[PDB]
RNA sequence: GGUUCGAAGACGAUCAGAUACCGUCGUAGUUCCGACCAUAAACGAUGCCGACUGGCGAUGCGGCGGCGUUAUUCCCAUGACCCGCCGGGCAGCUUCCGGGAAACCAAAGUCUUUGGGUUCCGGGGGGAGUAUGGUUGCAAAGCUGAAACUUAAAGGAAUUGA
RNA sequence: UUAAUG
């Protein structure tokens, strides 16, 4: 089995986390890049780390990777969190109102409103799942 | 909160409650949550009383504002519905958020790196965050909990009856509680509305994110 | 806790729950001190004085904590009497 | 069937004190129970109670504090003299500082301290502390 | 010790039920204690249906089914691997195995 | 040697802004650091090893024997603890038992018998404590009697400063771990019992976390 | 006790008087069968004539020859 | 040794003792 | 009266040996009526009555209320469904009520903070449910029921190896 | 199918 160990995988994740701009698709380029940036004592471990770097870069080019903190993907995530639309979906011209909700709003202070719409009650009381 | 015309329920909050569906409760019933329900509908859905929801929100706002340090109020969400909401709530208020993967032992184990000793917990869902309730059972930690009619009140301390399943309802109740605490401490005057729009706190389906990305360009 | 002379001779006076009227032990690590803030009636902001409430761990593990908080707040005038 | 109404009512209020209720409904109203509640009232273990009087065995609603540790009962009604009352309060009360053993006397239903004051023994009712 | 709450059966308020002879052995098992498999079975399983549909006289005639309610005991069920032993937390989960295949 | 604090309460103890552990036992804060007790009560604190218990588990290559140290700790005025720690060697076992005992000291409540003049000497009321089948009851005693008890809970009450106490026993008291934990539960429930002297309403003073919340964020994270 | 009536003295006394006979020390002390089987007959010491000397083999693990006398 | 067959052997032995005693009677 | 099955018994297999497990027969029995026997792992290994302390979804019977579908058909009123309320009937699930040695138990809880009322029954393991005495039965056996002597353990729950 | 013992 050609299974990479944790000393390969965690070190490769640290290398890609610190030097995402330097690394690339080509194995013989980013192998020498990892040789320059990282102090690896042996060529076999260096080749394992470089191969797992190439595989994680293929995973990054395919999509997002869970156990990594890329600055560009973090900026994209922050942008998608800070995205604000134009008009709110809570502001509606017609709001569907059930009759018991209309009764409790009538017993509250806000009985009559401007933009509500009392609908007909759903006749036929069949809401539970059949057993077994 | 009691017989005070300033802290009453507001007509701009009524329509947003009705649009988000926070009164739209669950199908089943927990016995502790029976005092917050007005009447059960047809098709088996309890109605959460919005005025009493506003009162529990006001008391939780008291519990937040009474803590002097804003940084040590733990704001926890494990489900994906409230992960954006707790992070933006902590960014708005000044708290320390927990959004997904709550490690067991962050309140008890010293040698762990994320050993925080807060003063107040604000729980998104009881069944989803049963474990922070267990660490708040061993550490002297009061608890705020956004609870449904089905949600139990085990080890919670001040609960707000809400619809914790609807993604609009959760973010809307986070927005109401955030506006209320930022109006209670000296940031926002209550005459003018707050600038930040309630769609910021809502969690987005990635299918809807791809739909908006197609519709924008 | 006085003696025949009248001196406070105990070494600490323990806390007492405001809901069940029972004292809290030294290692009841689930106990609370809920601090409810005060609101100025003309301003609507934080004053500085508090309303504290202690609850032992038995009421929390039973499940009657927030109901007791609501009753004590309604008694002290925090929550409206209508509710 | 129901043998000791007083013992049933005091076990009911003991379970209510152990669970932590603010008030409890005990179902029969007996004169012995009402005098027991007034004896606990004059020492302040419980709140102010009331009885609901139909033209039957009435009911009693007792407002409960958290001061009552255990409300007990001694069945049957053993005779207690002034010589033996020291041994009774030795082996039934947790301390000689607090705790009370009420027992019915010729002067009336009253606790052991007032029994020492008025010099009259009698049949034991129970204990409460 | 008491291994099960309902003691390997479903008798709670009866005290006595009628016995049934087993299918593999001739063991006399109580009715609620026996493992009951209601086997539905198409009379040909996999490969013979392709030949029957060609050699049949009537066009598009459905093949019959063979309904057998097998009653096994505990020893026969575990020997023929109908039921297996479970862990002490998994014993209480009395949900049936699924019907995807 | 220099204790770097981890907990917020330990930081307050190292800053000396809480005056005693009486407020810690008031607010029921967990003492998880061991050097807090050596700071406050380290002058009169005493260690006595009760029993080394050689328990063992069976492996495929014989059995693995590891010793279970029991340590009774406490100064002679109120605060005593019972530490239980099992480890591979007896020195680390006794050291860990002392550390867990410092984490789990409790104060004892002492009262009067009859006349209330002088210092309190005995258990104020008939209290009890149990774990497993071992049941240990503590009875009030007159002055100058001595702890009328078995030698190990007599040692624990002599550490507690309860000079006079009648006792009772029930169950297999030969198991010294459950026996010491039962008398430990009794002397812990001495404060958990509701005394009628405590009928005064509790005026809640301010928690030290809420007191010094500015120093706790300006001197560290 | 189980029956806690005000006048159950003969019931409690007769039940305890019946149940004392199931104790091992009480029945051995209060029946004459053990006193008859005792060679001393309720005596602490007894004189007797030696007739032979016996070498008694020992029990399990301890293995020896004890020295006894047929008195 | 099963206690049931021990009880059965004791019943056989009691039947033998009754048969031996009835012959002497 | 005996269809089937089937103690005993016979035969054929297996095994070193089977007077056992396997197969083929096969008596008593298994079936009905009239009399005995009164023994079960006769179990919930949990006496009976009464009071109290958490919920959840059910099921069974009876009674009550309420949107609406489906039968009598031509409507009122009754059956089948749906949502609830109450009494107990067997149960189940859930958790730091509480208990217990634990497994576990809403009772096995309300027990050293020990007392609701009442029967039967145990006092280390064997000997031994044996001898003897009495009584019942046609018999098998049923009820009551020791001692001498011997032993430092026998046993229950749970953990880790094998 | 057989598979007993220390
Ligand atoms: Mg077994
Ligand atoms: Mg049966
Ligand atoms: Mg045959
Ligand atoms: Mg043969
Ligand atoms: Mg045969
Ligand atoms: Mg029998
Ligand atoms: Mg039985
Ligand atoms: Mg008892
Ligand atoms: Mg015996
Ligand atoms: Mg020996
Ligand atoms: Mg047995
Ligand atoms: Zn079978």
């Amino acid at each position: 089995g050609r299974v990479r160990t944790k000393t390969v995988k965690k070190a490769a994740r640290v290398i890609i986390e610190k030097y995402y701009t330097r690394l690339g698709n080509d194995f013989h380029t980013n192998k020498r890049v990892c040789e320059e940036i990282a102090i690896i004592p042996s060529k076999k471990l260096r080749n394992k780390i470089a191969g797992y770097v190439t595989h994680l870069m293929k995973r990054i080019q395919r999509g997002p990777v869970r156990g990594i903190s890329i600055k560009l993907q973090e900026e994209e995530r922050e942008r998608r969190d800070n995205y604000v639309p134009e008009v709110s979906a809570l502001d509606q011209e017609i709001i569907e109102v059930d009759p018991d909700t209309k009764e409790m709003l009538k017993l509250l202070d806000f009985g009559s409103l401007s933009n509500l719409q009392v609908t007909q009650p759903t006749v036929g009381m069949n809401f539970k799942t059949p057993r077994g | 909160s009691g017989a005070l015309d300033v802290l009453q329920m507001k007509e701009e909050d009524v329509l947003k409650f009705l649009a988000a569906g926070t009164h739209l409760g669950g199908t089943n019933l927990d016995f502790q949550m029976e005092q917050y329900i007005y009447k059960r509908k047809s098709d088996g859905i309890y109605i959460i009383n919005l005025k009493r929801t506003w009162e529990k929100l006001l008391l939780a706002a008291r519990a937040i504002v009474a803590i002097e340090n804003p940084a040590d109020v733990s704001v926890i969400s494990s489900r994906n519905t409230g992960q954006r909401a707790v992070l933006k709530f902590a960014a708005a208020t000044g708290a320390t958020p927990i959004a997904g993967r709550f490690t067991p032992g962050t309140f008890t184990n010293q040698i762990q790196t994320a050993f925080r000793e807060p003063r107040l917990l604000v729980v998104t869902d009881p069944r989803a965050d049963h474990q922070p309730l267990t660490e708040a059972s061993y550490v002297n930690l009061p608890t705020i909990a956004l609870c449904n009619t089905d949600s139990p009140l085990r080890y919670v301390d001040i609960a707000i009856p809400c619809n914790n399943k609807g993604a609009h309802s959760v973010g809307l109740m986070w927005w109401m509680l955030a506006r209320e605490v930022l109006r209670m401490r000296g940031t926002i005057s209550r005459e003018h509305p707050w600038e930040v729009m309630p769609d910021l706190y809502f969690y987005r389906d990635p299918e809807e994110i791809e739909k908006e990305e197609q519709a924008a360009a | 806790m006085q003696n025949d002379a009248g001196e406070f001779v105990d070494l600490y006076v323990p806390r007492k729950c405001s809901a069940s009227n029972r004292i809290i032990g030294a290692k009841d690590h689930a106990s609370i001190q809920m601090n409810v803030a005060e609101v100025d009636k003309v301003t609507g902001r934080f004053n500085g004085q508090f309303k504290t409430y202690a609850i032992c761990g038995a009421i929390r593990r039973m499940g009657e904590s927030d109901d007791s908080i609501l009753r004590l707040a309604k008694a002290d005038g925090i929550v409206s009497k209508n509710f | 069937v129901r043998m000791n109404v007083l013992a049933d009512a005091l076990k009911s209020i003991n379970n209510a004190e152990k669970r932590g209720k603010r008030q409890v409904l005990i179902r029969p109203c007996s004169k012995v129970i009402v005098r027991f509640l007034t004896v606990m009232m004059k020492h302040g273990y419980i709140g102010e109670f009331e009885i609901i009087d139909d033209h039957r065995a009435g009911k009693i609603v007792v407002n409960l504090t958290g001061r009552l540790n255990k409300c007990g009962v001694i069945s049957p009604r053993f005779d207690v003299q002034l010589k033996d009352l020291e041994k009774w309060q030795n082996n039934l009360l947790p301390s000689r500082q607090f705790g009370f053993i009420v027992l019915t006397t010729s002067a009336g239903i009253m606790d052991h301290e007032e029994a020492r004051r008025k010099h009259t023994g009698g049949k034991i009712l129970g204990f409460f502390f | 010790t008491k291994k099960r709450r309902n003691n390997g059966r479903a008798k709670k308020g009866r005290g006595h039920v009628q016995p049934i002879r087993c299918t593999n052995c001739a063991r006399c098992v109580p009715k609620d204690k026996a493992i009951k498999k209601f086997v539905i079975r198409n009379i040909v399983e996999a490969a013979a249906v392709r030949d029957i549909s060609e050699a049949s006289v009537f066009d598009a005639y459905v093949l019959p089914k063979l309904y057998v309610k097998l009653h096994y005991c505990v020893s026969c069920a575990i020997h023929s691997k109908v039921v297996r032993n479970r862990s002490r937390e998994a014993r209480k989960d009395r949900t049936p195995p699924p019907r995807f295949r | 040697k220099e204790w770097l604090p981890v907990t917020k309460l330990g930081r307050l103890v190292k800053d000396m802004k809480i005056k005693s552990l009486e407020e810690i036992y008031l607010f029921s804060l967990p003492i998880k650091e061991s050097e807090i007790i050596d700071f406050f009560l380290g002058a009169s604190l005493k260690d006595e090893v009760l029993k080394i218990m050689p328990v063992q588990k069976q492996t495929r290559a014989g059995q693995r024997t590891r010793f279970k140290a029991f340590v009774a700790i406490g100064d002679y005025n109120g605060h005593v603890g019972l530490g239980v720690k099992c480890s591979k060697e007896v020195a680390t076992a006794i050291r860990g038992a002392i550390i867990l005992a410092k984490l789990s000291i409790v104060p004892v409540r002492r009262g009067y018998w009859g006349n209330k003049i002088g210092k309190p000497h005995t258990v104020p009321c008939k209290v009890t404590g149990r774990c497993g089948s071992v049941l240990v009851r503590l009875i009030p005693a007159p002055r100058g009697t001595g702890i009328v008890s078995a030698p190990v809970p007599k040692k624990l009450l002599m550490m507690a400063g309860i000079d006079d106490c009648y006792t009772s026993a029930r169950g297999c008291t030969a198991t010294l771990g459950n026996f010491a934990k039962a008398t430990f539960d009794a002397i812990s429930k001495t404060y958990s019992y509701l005394t009628p002297d405590l009928w005064k309403e509790t005026v809640f003073t301010k928690s030290p976390y809420q007191e010094f919340t500015d120093h706790l964020v300006k001197t560290h994270t | 006790g189980k029956c806690r009536g005000l006048r159950t003295a003969r019931k409690l006394r007769s039940h305890r008087r019946d149940q004392k006979w199931h104790d091992k020390q009480y029945k051995k002390a209060h029946l004459g069968t053990a006193l008859k089987a005792n060679p001393f007959g309720g005596a602490s010491h007894a004189k007797g004539i030696v007739l032979e000397k016996v070498g008694v083999e020992a029990k399990q693990p301890n293995s020896a020859i004890r020295k006894c006398v047929r008195v | 040794m099963r206690a049931k067959w021990r009880k059965k052997r004791m019943r056989r032995l009691k039947r033998k003792r009754r048969k031996m005693r009835q012959r002497s009677k």
